[PDB]
């Protein structure tokens, strides 16, 4: 989920 | 067969982010805790107690939960490894479900498990107060 992680912290 | 998850990703392709990603964990909590008005810095030492586990019940409700009055005060592992099983029993109750990790792989100050229900728990909170 690592894509995801980032995709939500941006 | 080495069972591919989050870590793999993380550590096999983002050994920094997954510092900053504990300090995001350290946000959600330092919410829970800004409420007292307070500021947390170890996310994996945060379990390693427990004890700023059942603040977030009450920050979260907003009500008066000192710091001995859940379980007794954590003075060795074992005794840490509870204050996590037990915050991980009326989160059981409370919802969670069963925690990927195990209560001492959250003590265990480690990051690798401890982010997996860190992550689910900012899921259940990110929008809910």
């Amino acid at each position: 989920d690592l894509d995801a992680l980032l995709a939500d912290l941006e | 067969r080495h069972e591919r998850d989050a870590f793999d990703t993380l550590f096999d392709h983002a050994p920094d982010k997954l510092n900053v990603v504990k300090k995001t964990l350290i946000t959600f909590v330092n919410k829970h805790l800004n409420k007292l008005n307070l500021e947390v810095t170890e996310l994996e030492t945060q379990f390693a107690d427990g004890v700023y586990l059942v603040l977030l019940m009450g920050l979260l409700e907003g009500y008066f939960v000192p710091l001995h009055s859940f379980f007794l005060t954590p003075d060795s592992f074992e005794q840490k490894v509870l204050n996590v099983s037990f915050a991980f029993e009326l989160m059981q109750d409370g919802g969670l479900e069963k925690p990927k990790p195990r209560p001492e792989d959250i003590v265990n100050c480690d990051l690798k498990s401890t982010l997996r229900v860190l992550y689910n728990l900012f899921t259940k909170y990110r929008n809910v107060e």
